[PDB]
């Protein structure tokens, strides 16, 4: 029989499923789809260990995505000394040990501020790593958006929350 | 044109 949906977590608005890197190829394909539609509203032109993560509305749409991808280290943002009289950050120099990486995050904009982007990030901590919860600290973003960072921050409930640029 | 800011150390 063909494989079944892998839910993490189920809610009255709909429901949060991964796809692994070992699933059938139309699940796989409908992965790289969803990754191409984020990239592009991100503005970018365009493996064996990425895990997306959709929320999937009851009307059966992805309304929310999360790429997650295995990290070991990741960077404080810091405070950068305003201008006097007046778009790029600065981290810590200081690496911590950090599990999971937070690629990509996506919600669909008539969607947003629905938590549907907290419950994602929620489902990945509960998920990621078998029999064990990821602490706020064990995760990092990549170069957040001004969006992402103020998701993040609020979500962390810190200012300085972890990031990375990307796995190469 | 990406939406996503530069992080440096
Ligand atoms: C690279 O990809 C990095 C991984 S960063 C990429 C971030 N994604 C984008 O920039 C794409 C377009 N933006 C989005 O998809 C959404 O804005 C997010 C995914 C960033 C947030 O999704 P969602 O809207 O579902 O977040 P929550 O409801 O779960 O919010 C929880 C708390 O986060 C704070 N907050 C969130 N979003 C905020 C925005 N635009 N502005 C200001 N504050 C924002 C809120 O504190 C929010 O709690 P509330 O009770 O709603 O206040």
């Amino acid at each position: 029989s063909m494989k079944k949906e892998r839910v993490i977590t189920e809610f009255w608005d709909g429901k949060i499923i991964m796809v692994s890197p070992d699933d059938p190829k139309y699940a796989l394909k409908k992965a790289e789809e969803v990754r191409e539609l984020v990239d592009s509203e991100l503005g970018f032109q365009q493996p064996s260990q990425t895990r997306t993560y959709m929320f999937v509305s009851n009307e059966k749409k992805i309304v929310g995505c999360l790429i997650a991808e295995p990290i070991r280290e990741a960077y404080r943002v810091l405070a950068e000394p305003p201008s006097l009289h007046s778009r790029a950050w600065r981290c810590s120099t200081e690496p911590e040990p950090a599990i999971c990486g937070i690629s990509r995050i996506w919600v669909f904009a008539l969607m947003r501020r629905k938590a549907i982007a907290s419950r994602m990030v929620d489902a990945v901590r509960s998920s990621f790593m078998y029999g064990s919860v990821l602490t706020t600290e064990e995760i990092a973003f990549s170069d957040p958006t001004p969006d992402g960072k103020l998701f993040a921050s609020t979500y962390c409930k810190v200012p300085d929350f972890l990031v990375y640029n990307f796995v190469s | 044109g990406a939406k996503k800011d530069q992080y440096f150390l």
